[PDB]
RNA sequence: CCGGGGACGUGUCCGUUGAUCAAGGACGAAGGCCGGAGGAUCAAAGAUGAUUAGAUACCGUCGUAGUUCCGGCAGUAAACGAUGCCGACGGGGCGAGGCCAGGGGGCUGUGUCCGGGAGAAAUUGGAGUGUUUGGGCUCUGGGGAUAGUACGGUCGCAAGACAGA
């Protein structure tokens, strides 16, 4: 069946707030659930931890674009930072079409078409 | 109040177009009003094209193609669903897909 | 007590803005707090008309109470706002605040001569909502305020007290009728007249001149 | 941009009429054949042929606007 | 006195093909244009025109008291590192993908500041945004294609914004003059490691 | 009462518009660094709209 | 059409769109003397003929100060005590505004009027 | 073949000869009328076969006028852009017109899209430049119905038309 928004934001905000205590299986993630929360009725929690395990299994691929997560930033600018090639030094003698060195008359360097 | 910019038809800077009757209905609908849809298909189904190259003559034979201009009115176009429901801004729409 | 949480507010709550600088500079009133705290002593809220509109659903028309209310000052500052609810006392007094959130001020001039204190409109002006053309025209003293019922209501909160008027369209319909006469009254104020052709050099807004000054008062709470 | 002062580029866009002053498009030639000594003059926008009359050829055609010229002919504009 | 570019700087856009500017040019934008490619009918924009529009730009920027106040936005993915390496040296306020309407006129949302300037990375992508600043009497500078439109901008800076790189060239550039109007840094900067923070690598 | 004049069209800015906007700029030095003082600039609601007021505030301020 | 009246309609175009220059593509003897009372006044400030053997071509800079100008046709006759009840019609208020009238001094202003005693046709306004 | 036409181009001519219109004149789809010729299709009328509660209709078949041509009458249409003509001014974009120029050009038509302004709104480059109301000229409207009816008139072979309570 289809979780409503009193299941999907509180969901949203279990895997938000409490992350690296969270794992790929139900039971175990469902265990936290009495433990951080106060949820009063079974049934509920296990529309809650079901979810939670829904979401924590395309967390792990990082797919959600809404989430935020401390070690999936700081994992993530060491992604940033690349090698950087840029092509600032890999241009040498910079081809530029035969219009557009002209307007570049002024004050010019490394010519070519 | 005025439904359409051109009033259904693409008559502009003419004050006459002839005539010309549905293909569906005989009805009298002027060439500028009228729908048109050119349908260029096979002459022979796509179904049986295995069953004409087993029966050629000719090696290499190509199917002609049938061409007919269907060249509808408006009330059997919209009954024969050459022109689709649109919206009001949808109207608008000229582009075919 | 009310919290400014708008930055025009801050400055308000602190006196560092007048009412006639607000307008100098063209700066929007989001709060309608705001003006109440500058015109704690003047202020009239008087409604011009409270009618039913209705929507046919699958049931039964679904009635719901529509007003239009006026709030002006003694002279020199109007305003229109209205709003439909479901019982009409919740609609007024979120009319009111939409009014207090609209007030316009309005330039009073002489009619002919420079004498005494300013009675009348400054020029002729026309203010137009749908189909409700009113004109204002500047009037000799004594004159009174000639107009029908409900724009008199408006220039008597705008603090004209001569007016000469003329109304075309459907004047019945009430909305339309205040909405042009304060439009009228907006439109003959900013009119460009030789006595405004001196160029002042201009002066830097309030809010970016005291826009160190905002920041500290968010930090304060 | 000043409406009095219209630069040289804008006057030679827009109509002849509707610029500052109208000014014409037109001028006169001088057409030079070869085969021959003298120079037939005659106007840019002809609407006459033009031979040279001794070792005949024809110089330039009238068309919609500018008569094209025919054949090896040099030209000269006249301004003064 | 003009200040002049660095050859530096112009190394970047080149490479960045700021100057490839579109195939079509508006009125509004033929004072940019120094000419167009005759070959592929692409328009080339005036790099000069360029820089002193950043400048001006940089100019109503630093004129507010508080950078933090203003609000620059992008709608695209590729300014999304643009706005965020900006706002880290500038020290301003980003918004980032789609800008929630009502962001400046609804007082039931307080995410951000009350503006006193917003700069936009295109008219195109956000509409939204410079139609909401003119409610609030807000300042608009825009990055501005030149396909784009470009009412309810105050100052339009000729640039491409259709390249990953170009953006972020431009917020580099504009974070470039921004320390140079007030001294905290010349034009030493040594392109070299700054600008690829800026630029969209994925 | 006073009402803003426009900088630009010399028309005073018309009453409550939200389009209007206050514009700043500080003078710029010899070398290109900020200035204390600051140039005040009014701008009218509709030539904003228009999309003029970009072409004439390049002009103004190429003066 | 009439020429003062096209003129009239020309500088309102251009002056509503905010534009500081106005090429009027024709001049007469009664425009001119209308836009050099119209200079007096300051409501428009650079005004510049041109001689093209045609028609005519004046060129007029835009104040900013002038909120509509207009040509009354037909030029109705007036004598001294109409044109104060006709400056009430046209004029938005008496302490400013030029009503403008053909009178034997001279195309003078109402105000003038009644101070040379004259009547005249009136042309057109500004203010 | 004879005739016409507009746009463009031009140091060609004339020099205000113009704009708009009561009266008046000419043209004016279809259907209709008159005389003559012709008659394939289609088809009012008419005739049938069905449908239907009925069906004088829709559907099928047939069929005359008519549709066709020539000479004339008639003079009407949702004869529509439901938008009079002339003229000044007024934003961009895209198109597939014509002429010119050769420098994303100019004239002149023509659509379209988005804005401005207008508007009761639909919408709209005029339906904009209008209470900040005045370019010229002609026509029309004045709550609905009676009624585009009657009377009188003019026109027409007639049908009727014009005009009009
Ligand atoms: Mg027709
Ligand atoms: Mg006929
Ligand atoms: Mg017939
Ligand atoms: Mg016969
Ligand atoms: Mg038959
Ligand atoms: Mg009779
Ligand atoms: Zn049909
Ligand atoms: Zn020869």
């Amino acid at each position: 069946r289809v979780r409503n928004s009193n299941v999907k934001r509180a969901a949203k905000n279990i895997v938000e707030k409490y992350f690296p205590k969270l794992d790929c299986d139900f039971h175990h993630n469902k265990r936290v659930l009495e433990s951080v929360t106060e949820i009063q009725t079974k049934r509920f929690k296990n529309q809650i931890a079901g979810y939670v395990t829904h979401l924590y299994t395309r967390v792990e691929k990082g797919k959600v674009k809404k989430i935020f997560i401390k070690k999936h930033e700081e994992e993530r600018e060491r992604r940033e930072n690349m090698i950087p090639s840029s092509s600032i030094m890999d241009t040498e003698k910079i081809e530029v079409d035969d219009i557009t060195m002209q307007m570049i008359k002024d004050y010019c360097y490394r010519g070519n078409y | 109040p005025v439904k359409r910019k051109n009033h259904g038809r693409a008559k502009k800077n003419r004050g006459h177009v002839k005539l010309i009757r549905c293909d569906n209905c005989a009805s009298a609908v002027p060439k500028d009003k009228a729908i048109k849809r050119f349908q260029i298909k096979s002459l022979i189904e796509a179904a049986a094209h295995d069953d004409v190259r087993t029966a050629t003559i000719y090696e290499e034979y190509e199917v002609p193609k049938f061409f007919h201009k269907n060249q509808y009115c408006v009330s059997c176009a919209v009954h024969l669903k050459a022109v689709r429901c649109r919206s009001a801004e949808g109207r608008k729409d000229r582009s075919n897909p | 007590e009310w919290v400014p949480t708008t930055d025009l507010g801050i400055l308000v709550k602190m006196g560092k803005i007048n009412m006639e600088d607000i307008f100098q500079y063209s700066l929007k009133i989001k709060e309608s707090g705001i003006v109440d705290h500058l015109l704690k002593g003047q202020l009239k809220e008087e409604v011009i008309k409270i009618k039913s509109v209705q929507k046919q659903t699958r049931a039964g028309q679904r009635t719901r109470m529509k007003v239009v209310v006026v709030v002006g000052n003694g002279a020199g500052y109007v305003g229109i706002g209205t709003k439909t609810s479901k019982e009409a006392a919740t609609a007024i007094k979120g009319a009111i605040e939409r009014a207090k959130c609209a007030i316009r001020p309005v330039r009073l001039g002489f009619w002919g001569n420079n004498y005494g204190k300013e009675h009348t409109v400054p020029c002729k002006a026309t203010g137009k909502s749908g189909s409700v053309i009113m004109r204002v025209i500047p009037a000799p003293k004594g004159s009174g305020i000639r107009a029908g019922s409900v724009p008199k209501k408006i220039f008597q909160l705008a603090g004209v007290k001569d007016v000469f008027t003329l109304s075309k369209g459907q004047t019945s319909t009430t909305e339309n009728f205040a909405k042009a006469t304060v439009s009228a009254l907006d439109k003959s104020s900013c009119f460009f007249v030789p006595e405004f052709w001196r160029e002042k050099e201009p002066e830097l807004n309030p809010l970016s001149r005291y826009s160190r000054l905002i920041k500290e008062y968010r930090e304060k709470i | 941009k000043d409406l009095a002062f219209p630069t040289a580029e804008e006057l030679r866009t827009t109509c002849k009429r509707k610029r500052l002053i109208p000014q014409n498009n037109s001028y006169f030639l001088y057409l030079r054949c070869k085969s021959c000594d003298i120079i037939i003059l005659a106007y840019s926008h002809s609407q006459t042929r033009r031979t040279c009359p001794g070792c005949n050829m024809v110089m330039l055609m009238p068309k919609g606007g500018k008569a094209r010229i025919e054949g090896d002919v040099k030209i000269k504009k006249i301004k003064r | 006195k003009e200040i002049e570019i660095p050859e530096d700087f112009v190394k970047a856009i080149i490479l960045s093909n700021a100057h490839l500017g579109s195939t079509t040019a508006t009125t509004n934008f033929k004072q940019y244009i120094y000419g167009r490619r005759k070959n592929d009918l692409i328009h080339v924009i005036d790099i000069n025109e360029m820089w002193k529009k950043l400048i001006i730009a940089a100019r109503l920027f630093v004129s507010i008291e508080d950078p933090s106040s203003i609000i620059v936005a992008s709608n695209k993915k590729f300014g999304k590192r643009a706005v965020l390496r900006f706002c880290s040296e500038t020290g301003a306020t980003p918004l980032i993908g789609r800008f929630i309407p009502g962001g400046f006129t609804n007082q039931v949302i307080n995410d951000v500041k009350e503006s006193r300037l917003v700069v936009v990375s295109d008219t195109y992508a956000d509409k939204q945004t410079v139609m909401e600043a003119s409610y609030v009497n807000t300042p608009c500078i825009a990055f501005c294609n030149s396909d784009n439109s470009l009412s309810r901008v105050d100052v339009v800076i000729p640039m491409n914004n259709r390249s990953p790189l170009s953006i972020g060239c431009g917020f580099y550039l504009f974070a470039k003059v921004i320390k140079y109007i007030k001294g905290e840094e010349s034009f030493d900067v040594d392109v070299r490691s700054e600008i690829e923070l800026y630029f969209y690598r994925d | 009462f006073e009402q803003r004049i426009c900088t630009f069209t010399g028309r005073p800015i018309p009453h409550t518009d939200n389009a209007s906007v206050q514009l700043t700029f500080v003078e710029l030095d010899s070398d290109g660094r900020a200035t204390d003082k600051v140039l005040i600039y009014n701008v009218c609601g509709k030539i904003r709209k228009d999309g003029t007021i970009d072409e004439i505030l390049t002009n103004t301020l190429a003066q | 059409m009439n020429r003062l009246a096209a003129t009239c309609k020309a500088i309102n175009n251009a002056n509503r769109s905010g534009k500081r220059q106005v090429l009027i593509r024709f001049v007469t003897k009664t425009t001119r003397k209308f836009l050099e009372k119209m200079q007096v006044c300051g409501y428009i400030s650079t005004l510049t003929y041109i001689d093209d053997h045609r028609q005519g071509k004046v060129i007029i800079g835009l104040n900013g100060r002038l909120n509509k100008c207009g040509a009354i046709c037909p030029n109705y006759c007036l004598t001294l005590k109409d044109v104060e009840k006709f400056k009430d019609k046209i004029l938005p208020a008496r302490q400013f505004g030029h009503l403008i009238l053909n009178t034997s001094k001279g195309m003078i202003d109402h105000n003038e009027c009644v101070t040379m005693k004259s009547g005249g046709e009136v042309l057109g306004f500004f203010y």
